DNA sequence: CTGACCTTTGTTCTAATTGAGTTGGTTGGACGGCTGCG
DNA sequence: CGCAGCCGTCCAACCAACTCAATTAGAAC
């Protein structure tokens, strides 16, 4: 019975919870996608692609059997199975539970729900039980190989490069590491710079050895990093690709990570 | 000298405006082919046939159509020394004219007639054929139209003091009216009597004086009734003359034999010499009503002739490709086709093809006639339009086609027509009737008219009968193009030609316009054969005796009507009379009509009895003695009278109100019904022995009737009709309210238990099925109720349901009120009030009220929606799962998965989803359609689908469609060519349905691509509102539920991957192998962590 | 001794569509308070 | 001890979803 089961015990649960609770109904509505490794959530935030990888050791109790499946987190396309691990969404949640069953395309997918209520003891949240059904066909674009660069910017040094970047689509705006490890970040109106090395000027970093510059085009990067309450983060960088990309994830454990696409500008 | 009034049609021509297509000149340059000739020419218009040739206009030896006509001109044509004695005619319709015996004076009429139209009188003629075929018209003299007024309020307003006086202040208000169009009218020209009678209107009226006064004209009395003493109430003055006539000489009949008699003093019927023949008869007589009687014995129709037509038009100006407009000049009608059959014997006589240019019906056309046995056709050819459609109404005057057929011809043919003949041609049309001049000739159209039901022609003497709109009444289908009505009735499919083709094959040559010409032959051929099937004219002339009225005011002129000529009937042989009071003339409804029980919505698979009232409404008001005679305002009417015994008391609206009982008086609408449900009972007689195709026509027939007994309650309910009484009306559904509610409070007392209804019926022993028994209303509408009775089985319940039905009516209600069983469901679904499917106990299905039998809706979604349906009545595993769902309420299915048994059901959603995407999809599956209800700019909506189909049609110059025909639409995909369009004529904007609605033909042609997701959402939509059911009437979780069967599919957008593609493959699931898949999700986690 | 034209059975009900208004939720920006650093 | 910066809280704005009303088609009776 359930050949695939997935489970959060209270012991676990927290190390989900510490990495969900910056997001706020931003990741509500998103795709999942499931294997022998854990889980892989994905959306798209102001047109712009967003990660979070939740590796089985994450979690209590985990199998997975036969091939990848993949389901959408909306139920009704109104209610959603990640609205558990949203703030206080529930007062208090003792542990959840996926379970997969059915064969090849057309598994079904239950989410099962239980909360303390002192008298020391833990009842169903059955009202709330989510019921969904593994789509037939996907098509999912996920990135891959090593990172070119990392710069490990804590929140407040994060906080200014983000505020550094342009708006509307017209304004210019680029990332730089350049020879001496200046971090560079600019605009032709605004200008930053953070000392890399492999005192609160510095940026800790690996592979700072490469140096580079580098234009994005891409609008709302901050207004994507501020809906996830991004904490802080570390910056890695993928250049040996024709279009050229900076994933930035969140300084923990376990990290939301959004992919912004760098102009192909050497 | 000539005839003793003129003949108006044209019987010589010597120049007329000569109109002719270019392309007809063979060995023209290329550069003169375009466009029409138009001058005046002066020559006789000429046919020509088969090598020969005539002029139109001629009587003699050699003709070219067949002809019914003695006089042409003042020339008479009959052999010499013909004289048929006349004794039997059959009358099919009446005339009414008005007569001057200064205009009379050398007609050799005897002093008795021409007393009678001195100085002026009505005449009414009756047109008819013998049994040997020769057409009569007799002259009827002497009927004069007439009104009342109250004595007593005459002679205070007018200081009158004898009747001679009303006489003289009559005619010194027509003297001093304005325009001064009655020069020369007397006192002489009226007459007034004294009389006793009474206004119908309420019980306590008593007998008064009026003046009776008869008018020797209708347009006198029109003014009278209209403009003299306003404050005084007139009744009867909208009473036409042959009304008059038919209702003063009992036994008399607008449609049947007659024949003629000795008179009051040994008077006979004087024969007209022929120049003094109103008419195109072969025998015209005088007389008076004396000289008539009715023929009981003979029943048969005489040898009626029957045209049935159809006409064909090319543009002519710069878009060929243009829908014809008849006001342009270079717009010409090409061809006509003409059918004459012999209705006695419903035989084929004559095919015609008149023709403009030249015409040669293809071999295969001429050799599929002759195979058949029908006539080979005569092909006439013309160099013009004039001349053809002049030899056309030649036709029409010369054979006289007493009915007249076709399809659409009242919408466009006529019209079309007409229109060449009066603004392109002058032609007049007022002797091209029977009359030979004088006569009406006229098309009405809806137009602006916030009235009009229907769009109406009359022709003097000439029964015009168009089977589209009959086939709309009889047949329900999306469209009535007549393709899809031979499809559908006399199953063969025709090929059709479209107005698009017409003018490619008629500049092609003498073969190509014979493609044309089989093309309108074989439409008037398919029209005939509709009238033969449904034989309206045998159905209408029933009516038309029944009711009083001529055969042309019952296909036209409403049921009001009808009602009113068999009150005005009763009426006067008791002593009423009927009160004018229609001297003008908000949005809502007048009264409270019928209780609709709240429905037990679900799925009941128990045995369901339905019980229904026959004939409720008429059975109320025979039983209670309804009408505005017997109906009282007030106590003190009733204070002589015993309370109960005499008369019902009834609250109503709030007012106590009083009907007396028969025994007291006779109510007239009683009366009156006795007749029209007779009529009805006479036809339902005949089912059982009929076949199976004639007891489809019996009951449409049967059901025709019924809506004219309804509309007697109907009449009380107009206000601002003939003869408004609300009272009444709201008398009647009150006490249908009252009776359905007790027939339920009856059945929940009676047979609670099954011991009591074993006392009462002890056959149900054998009936008794292994549950509890309960007996129990879960829906009635009206004038029925449906009884689900769990615990007894169907093969009994029709049975005991007879008995019961007796039983509950016998123990409640008055005769002639009587409650009948009238089937029994084994399966139903009530979904909602006035929506429900079932099965009746033999296996037959009732659909009634779902979308799956509403018009509107295309044939993609209606086949998918009985395919749905068929599987929850007909299938076992589905019907089970279905009983099943009712176990839970209905939002634990969120959360559980469904009965494995509703596998097929979702099967066939999934099939739906995959067909409607498919490239082969046939474009004719997928329209759609509404009624355009009235005129387009009285709409306050304007944002409707089937008007924006409306105005684009009129704007490319395409046919635009007619009030009242069905528009048919496709909904299309927005592309963006679709945003600049609307956005360009208007002024991320998501389109409304309505805006992107869409002709089929030219969705076709230039290939635009359907609405794939208004389709399947629409679908979805179809089977959330029937299925509702299911689970406990929830839409929302119907909806929810009904998605989990349908396959759902995500992916990145086409350019989203031409840029990701470039860094970082996304391998995951379809696109790759399975290792692949898990290794690329490896491959990702450890670099994106 | 001469002209004409408006018409015409009832009420109850569901559902789709369109348009307007209301309600709720979430996010972003500004201001104040508290803590740390000079 | 004073000033400046950062963090937290509250209020306003903006966008989407849902509700309600009116019109219309079209049926059932
Ligand atoms: N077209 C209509 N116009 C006016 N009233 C109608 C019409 N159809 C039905 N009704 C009213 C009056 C009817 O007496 C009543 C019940 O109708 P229904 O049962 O369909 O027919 P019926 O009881 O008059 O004849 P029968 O039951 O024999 O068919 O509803
Ligand atoms: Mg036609
Ligand atoms: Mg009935």
């Amino acid at each position: 019975g359930a050949p695939c089961q997935v489970v959060l015990q209270g012991a676990e649960l927290n190390g989900i919870l510490q990495a969900f609770a910056p997001l706020r109904t931003s990741l509500l509505d998103s795709l999942l996608v499931m294997g022998d490794r854990g889980i892989l959530i994905h959306n798209t935030i102001f047109g712009e692609q967003v990660f979070l990888p939740l590796e089985h050791s994450q979690f209590s109790r985990y199998r997975w059997r036969g091939p990848t499946a993949a389901f959408l987190s909306l139920v009704d396309q109104k209610r959603s199975l990640l609205s558990v691990f949203r703030a206080n969404q529930y007062p208090d949640l003792r542990r959840v539970e996926l379970a997969i069953t059915g064969q090849a395309p057309f598994r079904t997918l239950v989410q099962r729900i239980w909360t303390t209520t002192s008298d020391g003891e833990a009842v169903e949240l059955a009202s709330e039980t989510l019921m969904k059904r593994e789509l037939t066909s996907f098509v999912v674009l996920v990135p891959q190989g090593t990172p070119d660069v990392q710069l490990r910017l804590t929140r407040p040094q994060l906080t200014k490069v983000l505020n550094a970047t342009g708006a509307d689509s017209a304004t210019p705006t680029t990332f730089e590491l350049g020879v001496n490890g200046k971090f560079s970040v600019f605009t032709t109106s605004t200008c930053v710079t953070f000392a890399a090395r492999e005192n609160a000027k510095t940026v800790y970093g690996e592979n700072t050895h490469r140096t580079f510059s580098v234009v994005v085009d891409d609008c709302s990067m901050r207004a994507v990093l501020r809906r996830l309450q991004v904490g802080g983060g570390t910056l890695k960088f993928f250049l040996t690709t024709p279009v050229p990309s900076l994933c930035v994830t969140a300084t923990g454990p376990n990290a939301v990570s959004a992919v912004f696409l760098l102009k192909p500008q050497k | 000298t000539g005839p003793t009034q003129r003949h108006t049609y044209y019987s010589e021509c010597d120049e007329f405006r000569f109109i002719a297509p270019r392309v007809l000149d063979e060995d023209a340059p290329p550069e003169k082919r375009a466009g029409v000739h138009d001058g005046h020419l002066k020559r006789a218009p000429k046919v020509y046939c088969g090598g020969d040739e005539r002029d139109v206009l001629r009587v003699g030896s050699g003709g070219f159509w067949p002809r019914r006509s003695r006089l042409w001109g003042g020339v008479d044509h009959a052999p010499a020394g013909f004289n048929p004695t006349v004794t039997v005619f059959h009358v099919y319709d009446i005339l009414e004219n008005v007569e001057h015996a200064y205009g009379m004076r050398a007609a050799q009429f005897h002093a008795r007639f021409m007393d009678a139209i001195t100085p002026t009188g009505t005449v009414i003629t009756l047109l008819g054929l013998t049994p040997e075929g020769h057409r009569v018209a007799v002259h009827v003299y002497g009927t004069r139209q007439y009104f009342y007024m109250n004595k007593e309020e005459v002679d205070r307003h007018l200081q009158c003091r004898a009747p001679r006086d009303l006489c003289e202040r009559m005619a010194a208000a027509l003297r001093e009216s304005p325009g001064a169009s009655f020069r020369g009218i007397s006192a002489d020209h009226f007459e007034a009597e004294v009389v006793e009678r009474t206004d119908v209107y309420y019980y306590e009226t008593r007998p008064a004086l009026f003046y009776r006064v008869y008018v020797r004209s209708g347009r006198v009395l029109s003014y009278l009734c209209d403009n003299f003493c306003p404050a005084i109430k007139k009744y009867e003055g909208g009473v036409d003359a042959t009304t008059r006539f038919i209702l003063d000489n009992p036994g008399f009949v607008t449609f049947g034999w007659y024949r003629l008699k000795p008179g009051r003093n040994n008077t006979l019927a004087q024969p007209r010499a022929p120049m003094a023949f109103g008419t195109s008869s072969d025998v015209e007589f005088n007389c008076t009503a004396d000289n008539l009687a009715i023929e009981g014995g003979m029943s048969d129709l005489p040898a009626y002739k029957l045209m049935c037509f159809d006409i064909e038009c090319k543009a002519g100006g710069e878009d060929e490709l243009a829908f014809p407009v008849a006001g342009h000049p270079e717009d010409l009608v090409i061809q006509i086709s003409c059918l004459l059959y012999d209705l006695s014997t419903t035989a084929l006589e004559h095919v015609l093809l008149f023709s403009l240019g030249s015409c040669d019906l293809p071999e295969s056309h001429l050799n599929e006639l002759a195979a058949r046995g029908l006539p080979t056709p005569v092909v006439l050819e013309f160099d013009s339009e004039f001349e053809m459609l002049l030899a056309f109404m030649t036709l029409v005057k010369q054979y006289g086609p007493e009915f007249v057929t076709g399809y659409n011809i009242i919408n466009f043919d006529w019209p079309f027509l007409l229109a060449k003949l009066t603004d392109i041609y002058k032609v007049p049309l007022d002797g091209y009737g029977r009359m030979n001049g004088r006569g009406v000739f006229r098309v009405w159209d809806i137009g602006q008219s916030h009235f009009q039901k229907r769009s109406k022609i009359k022709v003097n003497g000439m029964v015009n009968i168009d089977m589209y709109g009959i086939i709309t009444d009889k047949i329900k289908l999306s469209s009535y193009k007549l393709n899809a009505v031979a499809e559908a009735v006399l199953k063969d499919k025709k090929k059709d030609l479209s107005y698009r083709d017409i003018p490619a094959y008629y500049a092609a040559g003498p073969a190509q316009r014979g493609v044309i010409g089989e093309y309108c032959i074989q439409d008037s051929l398919l029209v005939g054969q509709l009238f033969f099937k449904f034989l309206p004219h045998l159905e209408l002339s029933a009516v038309a005796r029944l009711a009083g009225i001529n055969i042309t005011r019952t296909i036209y002129d409403g049921q009001q009507i009808r009602v009113f000529t068999c009150l005005l009937r009763l009426a006067d042989q008791k002593g009423f009379i009927l009160p004018d009071t229609q001297g003008r003339f908000g949005r809502h409804v007048g009264y409270q009509g019928a209780r609709v029980l709240d429905p037990t919505s679900g799925f009941h698979v128990n045995p369901v009895v339905v019980f229904d009232f026959a004939s409720l409404y008429p059975s109320i008001i025979q039983a209670h003695n309804l009408c505005f005679s017997t109906l009282s305002l007030r106590a003190d009417a009733v204070a002589h009278l015993e309370a109960g015994k005499d008369y019902l008391e009834i609250e109503v609206g709030g007012r106590r109100l009083f009907f007396v009982k028969a025994h007291v008086r006779e109510s007239l609408l009683s009366i009156l019904l006795r007749d029209w449900l007779a009529m009805r009972k006479q036809i339902r007689s005949r089912i059982p022995q009929s076949s199976p195709e004639e007891a489809v026509l019996l009951d449409k027939q049967q059901a025709a009737i019924k809506v004219v007994c309804n509309s007697v309650y109907g009449f009380t309910g107009v206000q601002h009709g003939l003869l408004p009484c609300l009272h009444v009306a709201a008398t009647v559904t009150t006490i249908g309210r009252e009776m359905l509610l007790a027939t339920r409070e009856y059945v929940h007392a009676r047979w609670a238990a099954f011991e009591q209804l074993l006392a009462d019926f002890p056959e149900a022993a054998d009936m008794r099925a292994p549950g509890p028994y309960s007996m129990r209303i879960i829906y009635g509408d009206t004038d029925s109720i449906f009884v689900l009775c769990r615990g007894l089985t169907a093969a009994g319940l029709t049975a005991v349901g007879d008995k019961m039905a007796s039983h509950i009516s016998r123990a409640l209600f008055l005769p002639p009120i009587k409650l009948e069983c009238e089937k029994t469901f084994t399966k139903l679904l009530l979904i909602a009030k006035k929506k429900y499917i079932g099965v009746i106990y033999g296996g037959k299905m009732l659909i009634k009220g779902v979308d799956l039998v509403r018009k509107n809706n295309c044939a993609f979604i209606n086949r998918t929606s009985r395919a749905l349906v068929d599987l929850l009545f007909y299938d076992d595993t589905v019907s089970g799962a279905a009983a099943a769902l009712a176990e839970r309420p209905a939002e634990e299915w969120l959360a559980r998965p469904l009965p494995e048994g509703l596998q097929a059901f979702g099967a066939v959603l999934v099939d739906a989803h995959r067909r409607i995407t498919d490239p082969e999809r046939d474009i004719q599956d997928f329209v759609l359609t509404a009624e355009l209800s009235r005129h387009p700019r009285a709409y306050t909506n304007k944002r409707l689908a089937h008007l924006t189909v409306y105005y684009k049609l009129m704007a490319r110059r395409a046919q635009v469609p007619s009030i009242k025909d069905r528009i048919p639409y496709v909904i299309v995909a927005q592309t963006r060519e679709v945003e600049e369009t609307v956005a360009r004529l208007a002024a991320p904007r998501k389109l409304l349905v309505s805006e992107l609605a869409e002709d089929p033909a030219y969705a076709i042609a230039h290939g635009v691509a359907l609405n794939t997701d208004y389709y399947f959402s629409h679908l979805l939509g179809a089977a959330c509102v029937t299925f509702k059911a299911l689970f406990g009437n929830n839409a929302k979780i119907t909806e929810s539920l009904l998605k989990r069967f349908i396959p759902e599919v995500w992916h990145p957008p086409d350019d989203v991957a031409a840029r990701l593609r470039t860094a970082g493959f996304g391998a995951v699931g379809a696109g790759a192998t399975a290792e692949e898949t898990r290794r690329m999700l490896h491959r990702a986690f450890d670099t994106l962590a």
